């Protein structure tokens, strides 16, 4: 067949390209910085960082989002091109974690953009986000299109 | 075909040139004026003068780029906004039509070969044949060139040199000579002792 | 002087390039992840489970002194007698997008009931997947005891 | 198809320089009733796992996870764990599936369960 | 103090100079920045790439920390701690267990004592190789973090085995460590102690004399101590000027007099000055680890908590004897009562003074809890520190000062 | 065929199908640059780098490759269309274009001019204003700066660019590139390369080379620490790719050109092995190799720093050394070591 086999070249060139935007907001972006380093070497994948969201096509977003960052990040994911993918990482990402009760913390960062894979821990360890990144290239290879 | 690579190489000079002083943008003019020169060079070497078609490149490329510095350092206030032409154009068009006049009877002196100080040899390589004439017969110029270029760096030195006073400068020498065993040491400090 | 010679030689920049290339050859520590995995200690902080007795009855028994000492709020407990007069619980949820991985919980835990395992790689596709119900942490339990139990007796001694 | 997918793909049971690693340094260690080998170099120093089908992470049971993860020294080959007859079958991760685990209220469940607290008066 | 009128040394005064300056280039510098750290807008007016106003907007990461802890129970408090500053968890947790302690008036074990000076060490070696490999990134050197980071690596292991987490501990109590360290545990940490120092060398052979290195930090923000003084300066911020200041030895807690280290200090008090007492400290820290390893080992088997009426008992206690189960139901849900009264506890934590203010009022939740950051102070300094010099060196200034914004916002 | 490749036609086939070689090899060489260089990096770093897509991942340039080609472009509203598109254009084209004079071989030349080494000049100057009309067309301040630091690169670097090759001219007597290898041949293998004869003008060509490519230490246009991504910020997707593009094909050049200029091109080390392309591409790619491990060893300078290196150090030192080369030459001081014309 030809387009199945045209998204599954698509796919496989998405997933083994797949650029990250350099976006940490607290903890959970001191485990993925180790997800990067020499005993995980996350770039190996083909996984790379990438400080403009204008080459980026995952956000990771890695840590507590406060409502003052809250629009900083909905904008930095507006300027990603299309495809993006967002990973939540850890238990304040995921749903606001230890200071879900505060007035000043968004309860989960799919309150501002839509989440593909949540990765739990308080922090994941390094491995447990590699795990879900490789999550999402399973969940692209299953349902991506040349759309995403 | 020599015809084709003429009529690009002119029409595309003679373009970039008209747009280089009719266009409000200042920074479109730069690159049309290095479309131009480039477009030049192109002529320079169909003539065969093509040590001349690679030093006007390979200077105006960099003279180009910091006109362009000049134009950011200087940039208008009202860039998104950015005459009497009708007679200039007349004017211009009266001039261009004289040349023509002039260039349609063009036919040099009866001696003008004759006279010939430096003539071409096809044998020798366009730039060879500039260095056996530009040091020797053409020493004296040579020379002045330089003064030339001389009153130029004391010029611009003279007119515009300033520095600022208020912001904090390092001597890169005493960056690198900073020793890191005298500007760090290890204290004892007892227990209970401060400053 | 010394100083100057050396700076002209390039010898900051020779010795760089010789200590890049003495790691250049040498072993990598890296993990080949997901054939080769990091290494987890009997105290591992994972996932959440609850356990059975190994009668195969529930250990616990809805005294939430877990939901008391839970600095998150993530769990959420109701009980009533069961049917045999049981203390029991009726519903115990962990909501896993609150919870900080802390570990008070088990430390809580009278009768080790509940306990966070040794499983890390859960990562969902949806949020609501991370509402953790009774049922499905008892699932866990039922599927990771035999590791539980195992890192329990190894960290006994120190508990 | 099948040395294609060996020479493009990464999550087909190991790449290609996967496989020859192990034939150069692995000892083969077991194996799981998923048809998962395990490997060892050094006596155990470094322990791997090659994947019988897609290389997923979660596929490792509780059986082999505590050595895989040197929280145990010796293979459950050697010293095979303790099991109650109340225990259930491992289960890799459902997420991406039918057969995830979702809230009793959840509007994937298609019979979500409906919540109350109080009995209502019926008229007769 | 102000430069943005330029002044230049032939005293010219452009026409536009006269004009009041509305049209000012201004750009912000973060949070989405590889040298921001993710959540400071540092808002910038660049004058031909020289900085002459700093602006830091911060509170993109407060969280509502001391709010949030006035409604839980000290024990149930103690977690926010790993949060503040949370490269080093244990060395913010050290803060909140000796302010109980001084109030309650509560002695705890030898062995514990001796184990907080362990993994507290431990925590600055994470601090500061997190520190001086990241800064070596923000003036370009790419390889530093790398060979460093595989140190933390080891290091966040050592975490994980004494508490289940390899970052966020939640291991120091209020009375001790919560438990004792297997001696496998210490048998490794004295052989990742022998290997530590090389790794220290080669990172010093790639960057110490480096011209590159030297050019980008020598000379760069100059801190006198009279600028000490102004902006609360504490930790390297301190004895990079030369002022051999350190909590350890001016105010001692637990047991650091018996421990053999030096204090490590500069002369000229730059960028480059804080980064070789950023390196020695860590030899220095590597040290105290070997020392307290062989003090551990010497020691006699004991507790690693008071017990009594300020923590729980022992799981098998709990279990047999009624007096222990009722104080670990009690203590686990309503939690020891503080006494009435007020106190400031600081120690040396790897980015400078850490301390509580914490506020008791004889029941089981502290009244007010004040978290002083030291990175509060320091950051608050970039705009004097950062004035005239170049926008290439402001990732250099974010570096020297060590900021993490867990502590800052709260 | 002989009557068929004698034509205007078989002689514009002939060209056509040499430019095709010259793209083929140029961009087949950047499959395996690019992998080539993340794998030095990682390598000096304790880590792996690109080895899961394909065997050791060395398809990893081509998912690179596709994933842009399938990226939506982003055009900033702010931004000068035509000149924002014409920056990455100018960028990949240039430098390929380049090596329309480069020679590979005896006779392995596209273009055989006699003012090879101009020409060069000319051809990669005018690819720096990709970066410059890149940055200023963005209309957003972080492309913006690096647009500025781009005009001071060219400033840093060029002034100096000229006088570090003239030794070799005056050595050979040719600006042909072909004529300066030729000048390197002799019974002596190795010893007979300008490496010797000119071994301060290696050094600074060199590091005049890591500047004209904005590579480290010299990566100032990008800078991530400082600009985000500098003139490439608002590009996304194949604008985004050519430029990468651009900077590959510029730092295979600049090995070519230390070849050329410095190790005698196609010529063999040693006298028992023949002469052919295989040298050069060796020497090319151990040039590479260079430029990879310099990136993974040193920081980077402040951009007024590198202009103080390329007019208080590299402009004198290579004056001096323009002297020096023509008094020695002149003289043929031991025996035309320096002279090498005839
Ligand atoms: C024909 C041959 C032409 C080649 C030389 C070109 C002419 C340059 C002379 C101008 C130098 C000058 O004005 O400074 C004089 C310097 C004093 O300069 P200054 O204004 O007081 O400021 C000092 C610099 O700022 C302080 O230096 P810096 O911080 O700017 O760093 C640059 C550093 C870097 O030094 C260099 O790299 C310069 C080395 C000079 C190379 C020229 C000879 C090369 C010979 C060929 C050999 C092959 C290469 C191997 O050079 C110096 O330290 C300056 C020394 C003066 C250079 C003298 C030559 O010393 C003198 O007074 C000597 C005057 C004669
Ligand atoms: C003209 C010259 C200029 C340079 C050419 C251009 C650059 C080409 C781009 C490709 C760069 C490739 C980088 C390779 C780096 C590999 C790692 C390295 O340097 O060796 C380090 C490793 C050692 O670590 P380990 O694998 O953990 O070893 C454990 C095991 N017991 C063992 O000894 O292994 O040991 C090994 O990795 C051993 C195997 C080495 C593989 C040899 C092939 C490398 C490709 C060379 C291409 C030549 C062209
Ligand atoms: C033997 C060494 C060659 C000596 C020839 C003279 C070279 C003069 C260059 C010079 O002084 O300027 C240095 C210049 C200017 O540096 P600078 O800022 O120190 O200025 C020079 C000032 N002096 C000499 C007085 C100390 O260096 C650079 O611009 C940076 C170098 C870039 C990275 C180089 C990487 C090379 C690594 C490979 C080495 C090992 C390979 C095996
Ligand atoms: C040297 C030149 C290299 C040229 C570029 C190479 C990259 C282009 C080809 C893409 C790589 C193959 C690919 O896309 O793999 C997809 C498919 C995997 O199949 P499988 O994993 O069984 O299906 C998963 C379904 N979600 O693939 C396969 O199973 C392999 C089938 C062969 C496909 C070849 C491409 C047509
Ligand atoms: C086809 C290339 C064949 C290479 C494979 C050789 C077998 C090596 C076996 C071995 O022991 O290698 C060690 C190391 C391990 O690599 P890896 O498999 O990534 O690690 C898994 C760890 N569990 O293996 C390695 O580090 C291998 C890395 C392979 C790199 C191959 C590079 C190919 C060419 C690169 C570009 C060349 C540019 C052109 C140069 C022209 C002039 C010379
Ligand atoms: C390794 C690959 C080979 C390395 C050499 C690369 C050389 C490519 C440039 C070719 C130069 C050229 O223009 O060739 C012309 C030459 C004779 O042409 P002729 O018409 O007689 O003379 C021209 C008059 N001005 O023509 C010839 O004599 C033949 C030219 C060679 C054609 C073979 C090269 C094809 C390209 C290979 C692509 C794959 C290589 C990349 C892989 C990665 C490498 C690391
Ligand atoms: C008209 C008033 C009375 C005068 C009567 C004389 C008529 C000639 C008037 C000349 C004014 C017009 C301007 C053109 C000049 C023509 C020159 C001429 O005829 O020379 C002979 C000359 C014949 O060539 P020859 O035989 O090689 O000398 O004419 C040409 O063919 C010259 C071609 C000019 C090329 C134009 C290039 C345009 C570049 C793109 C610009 C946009
Ligand atoms: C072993 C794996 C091979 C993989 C492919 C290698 C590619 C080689 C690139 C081309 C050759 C470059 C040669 C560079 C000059 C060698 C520098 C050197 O060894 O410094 C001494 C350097 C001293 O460093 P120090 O230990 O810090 O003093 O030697 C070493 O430490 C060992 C490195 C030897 C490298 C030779 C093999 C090439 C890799
Ligand atoms: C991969 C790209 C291959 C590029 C074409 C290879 C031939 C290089 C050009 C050349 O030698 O001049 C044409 C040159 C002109 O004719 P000749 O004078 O008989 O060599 O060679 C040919 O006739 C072309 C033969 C090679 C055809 C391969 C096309 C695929
Ligand atoms: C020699 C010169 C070669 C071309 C140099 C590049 C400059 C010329 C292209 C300027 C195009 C301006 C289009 C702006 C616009 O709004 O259309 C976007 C235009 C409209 O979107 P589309 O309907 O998806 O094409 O987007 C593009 O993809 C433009 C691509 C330009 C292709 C030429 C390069
Ligand atoms: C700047 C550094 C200068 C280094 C000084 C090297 C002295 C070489 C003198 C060669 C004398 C000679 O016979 O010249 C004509 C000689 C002509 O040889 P032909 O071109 O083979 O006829 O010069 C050459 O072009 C080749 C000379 C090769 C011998 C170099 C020996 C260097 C050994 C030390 C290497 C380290
Ligand atoms: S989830 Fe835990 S580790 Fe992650 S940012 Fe929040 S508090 Fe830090
Ligand atoms: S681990 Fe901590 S936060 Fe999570 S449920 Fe248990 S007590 Fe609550
Ligand atoms: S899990 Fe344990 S602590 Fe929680 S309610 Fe059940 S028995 Fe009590
Ligand atoms: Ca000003």
């Amino acid at each position: 067949f030809l387009l199945t086999t045209t998204e599954d070249i698509i796919n496989w060139a998405r997933n083994g390209s797949l650029h990250w935007m350099t976006f940490g907001l607290a903890c959970c972006a001191v485990e993925m910085m180790q997800t990067s380093m020499p005993r995980y070497d996350l770039e190996r994948f083909g996984t790379a960082p990438r400080a403009s969201p204008r080459q980026s096509d995952l956000m990771i977003v890695a840590g507590t989002l406060t409502n003052k960052m809250a629009p900083a990040l909905r904008k930095v994911y507006d300027q990603m091109p299309e495809p993006r993918y967002v990973i939540s990482m850890g238990s304040c990402a995921n749903g606001g974690g230890y200071y879900h009760y505060s007035y000043s913390v968004v309860r989960g960062c799919d309150r501002i953009v839509p989440v593909d894979i949540y990765v739990p821990g308080c922090p994941p360890t390094a491995e447990a986000l590699l795990y879900g990144i490789l999550q999402l290239q399973r969940r692209i290879r299953r349902t991506g299109t040349l759309v995403r | 075909m020599m015809t084709f690579a003429f009529y690009l190489f002119a029409i595309s000079a003679c373009v970039a040139g008209f747009m280089v002083v009719i266009g409000r943008n200042p920074v479109h003019s730069v690159l049309w004026l290095i479309l131009a020169f480039l477009s030049a060079a192109g002529l320079f070497v169909l003539q065969g003068a093509e040590f001349v078609a690679m030093l006007l490149v390979v200077v105006y490329v960099g003279a180009v780029a910091v006109l362009f510095l000049f134009v950011v350092m200087m940039l208008d206030v009202d860039f998104a906004e950015l005459r009497y032409l009708p007679l200039a154009l007349v004017i211009g068009v009266v001039l261009l039509a004289q040349l023509g006049i002039a260039f349609s009877g063009w036919t040099p002196s009866d001696q003008a070969e004759s006279l010939r100080a430096a003539p071409v040899d096809a044998a020798v390589e366009n730039t060879l044949g500039l260095g056996l004439v530009l040091y020797d017969r053409y020493v004296l110029m040579f020379q002045l060139a330089g003064l030339v270029l001389l009153v130029a760096m004391i010029g611009a030195i003279v007119l515009t040199m300033r520095h600022r006073k208020d912001v904090k400068r390092q001597n890169v020498l005493e960056q690198m000579w900073r020793d890191p065993a005298k500007t760090m040491e290890l204290k004892d400090v007892k227990p209970g002792q401060g400053l | 002087f010394a100083r100057a010679t050396k700076y002209f030689l390039m010898w900051d920049f020779i010795k760089g390039f010789g200590l890049g290339m003495r790691y250049f050859v040498s072993p990598k520590p890296t993990l080949n992840y997901p054939h080769e995995k990091g290494p987890l200690s009997p105290r591992f902080r994972g996932e959440h489970a609850l356990r059975r007795y190994p009668n195969g009855e529930e250990r616990c028994i809805a005294c939430k002194l877990c939901e008391a000492v839970c600095p998150a709020q993530a769990i959420t407990i109701d009980a009533e007698p069961r049917e045999d007069g049981s203390r029991r619980t009726t519903r115990y949820d962990i909501d896993m997008t609150k919870c900080i991985y802390c570990g008070f919980c088990q430390e809580a835990c009278p009768v080790d009931a509940i306990v966070e395992g040794p499983n890390f790689e859960y990562a969902t596709e949806t949020r609501e997947e991370l509402f953790y119900d009774k049922q499905k942490l008892l699932a866990n339990g039922e599927r990771w005891e035999a590791e539980i139990a195992r890192n329990l007796q190894l960290d006994a001694p120190y508990r | 198809m099948s040395f294609l997918l060996r020479f493009l793909t990464w999550w087909n049971s190991q790449t290609l320089n996967t496989q020859v690693w192990t034939k150069l340094y692995g000892e083969k260690v077991g194996e799981d009733d998923q048809g998962n080998v395990y490997y060892q170099s050094g006596g155990g120093k470094r322990r791997w796992v090659i994947y019988n089908g897609e290389s997923e992470a979660s596929r490792i049971s509780p059986e082999w996870h505590g050595w895989l993860h040197h929280t145990y020294k010796e293979p459950p080959t050697a010293a095979p764990l303790a099991h109650k007859p109340w225990e259930k079958p491992h289960e890799p991760n459902l997420t991406g599936s039918s057969g995830a685990y979702h809230p009793a209220g959840s509007l994937y469940r298609a019979q979500p369960v409906e919540r109350r607290d109080y009995d209502a008066w019926q008229p007769e | 103090g102000d430069i943005r009128k330029n002044s230049y040394d032939d005293g010219s005064m452009d026409a536009l100079t006269g004009e009041q300056s509305i049209r000012n280039f201004n750009i912000n510098f973060g949070p989405q920045h590889p040298a921001a750290h993710g959540v400071l807008r540092m808002v910038l007016e660049l004058d031909g790439e020289i900085v002459e106003r700093a602006d830091p907007h911060i509170g993109l990461l407060h969280r509502g920390t001391e709010k949030l802890m006035e409604s839980r129970t000290y024990l149930q408090n103690l977690p926010y701690l790993d949060r503040l500053d949370y490269v080093a968890p244990m060395n913010q947790e050290h803060a909140w267990c000796l302010a109980i302690e001084r109030l309650t008036g509560t002695v705890i074990p030898r062995r514990a004592s001796l184990i907080r000076v362990l993994y507290s060490e431990i925590g600055r070696i994470l601090n500061h190789l997190m520190g001086v490999t990241t800064g070596a990134m923000d003036v370009g050197a790419l390889t530093p973090p790398l060979w460093g980071f595989e140190a933390r690596e080891e290091l966040m292991i050592f975490y994980e085995r004494a508490c289940g987490a390899r970052l966020h501990a939640a291991y120091f109590r209020p009375g001790g460590v919560h438990q004792d360290l297997p001696p496998d545990l210490l048998d490794d940490i004295e052989e990742w102690c022998e290997r530590f120092p090389k790794l220290v060398d080669d990172l010093d052979t790639l960057l110490t004399e480096n011209r590159i290195f030297k050019q980008r930090l020598v000379d760069i923000g100059i801190v006198t101590e009279a600028d000490a003084l102004d902006w609360g300066y504490t930790g390297v911020m301190v004895r990079g000027s030369g002022l051999a200041w350190d909590l350890r030895r001016s105010q001692p807690y637990e047991c650091y007099d018996e421990f053999d280290f030096q204090i490590p200090v500069g002369r000229n008090g730059d960028c480059y000055d804080r980064y070789l007492c950023r390196m020695a400290e860590m030899r220095e820290s590597c040290k105290i680890m070997q020392q307290a390893v062989q003090k551990l080992r010497a020691e006699p088997a004991g507790d690693v908590l008071a017990r009594g009426k300020l923590t729980p008992p022992r799981r098998a206690e709990m279990k047999r004897d009624m007096e222990s189960l009722i104080h670990h139901f009690k203590l686990y849900t309503e939690g020891f009562k503080v006494p009435a009264g007020e106190v400031y506890a600081a120690v040396e934590a790897p980015k400078g003074e850490f301390g509580v203010y914490l506020v008791a009022d004889g029941t089981n939740k502290p009244w007010r809890a004040k978290l002083r950051a030291p990175g509060f102070a320091h950051l608050q300094s970039i705009d004097w520190m950062s004035r005239g010099h170049m926008l290439a060196d402001v990732p250099a200034i974010i570096a020297t000062l060590d900021i993490v914004f867990g502590e800052v916002d709260r | 065929m002989a009557e068929f490749w004698a034509s205007p036609y078989g002689f514009a086939l002939s060209m056509l199908l040499q430019g095709l070689a010259v793209i083929a090899f140029v961009m087949g060489s950047l499959i395996f640059m690019v992998y080539g260089d993340r794998k030095i990096w990682a390598a000096v770093q304790m880590r792996r780098g690109p080895n899961v897509v394909g065997p050791w991942g060395l398809l990893q340039t081509f998912a690179d490759a596709l994933k842009y080609i399938v990226k939506e472009i982003v055009i900033p509203a702010g931004a000068d269309k035509f000149v924002y598109f014409l920056a990455p254009f100018l960028s990949m084209m240039l430098a390929l274009f380049a090596f329309v004079v480069i020679p590979f071989d005896e006779g392995w030349v596209m273009a055989n001019i006699n003012v090879g080494i101009l020409f060069i000049f000319a051809a990669s100057s005018l690819e720096v204003y990709g970066v410059i009309m890149g940055g200023w067309a963005s209309n957003s301040k972080y492309p913006f700066l690096a647009s500025l630091r781009s005009a001071a690169q060219m400033i840093s670097y060029e002034v100096s660019l000229g006088l570090i090759i003239i030794g070799i001219i005056i050595s050979t007597g040719s600006m042909n590139l072909t004529a300066i290898v030729e000048a390197q041949r002799g019974d002596y293998g190795l010893l007979n390369w300008y490496w010797l004869p000119h071994l301060p003008m290696v050094v600074l060509f060199f590091v005049s080379a890591l500047a004209e490519c904005n590579r480290p230490p010299f990566d100032l246009v990008e800078a991530e620490s400082e600009l985000v991504a500098g003139f490439m910020t608002e590009y996304s997707s194949t604008p985004y790719l050519l430029f990468m593009a651009g900077e590959y094909i510029a730092m295979y050049l600049m090995c070519a050109l230390l070849s050329l200029l410095f190790f005698g091109g196609w010529l063999s080390p040693v006298p028992f092995i023949a002469d052919g392309w295989w040298w050069m591409v060796i020497k090319m790619w151990f040039w590479f190799y260079m430029f990879a491990m310099v990136k993974a060893i040193v920081p980077r300078y402040r951009y007024d720093q590198l202009m103080r290196i390329g007019w208080k150090v590299f402009l004198p030192l290579s004056l001096g050394w323009v002297v020096l080369v023509a008094i020695l030459a002149r003289y043929e001081i031991l025996g035309g070591f320096w002279a090498r014309f005839a």
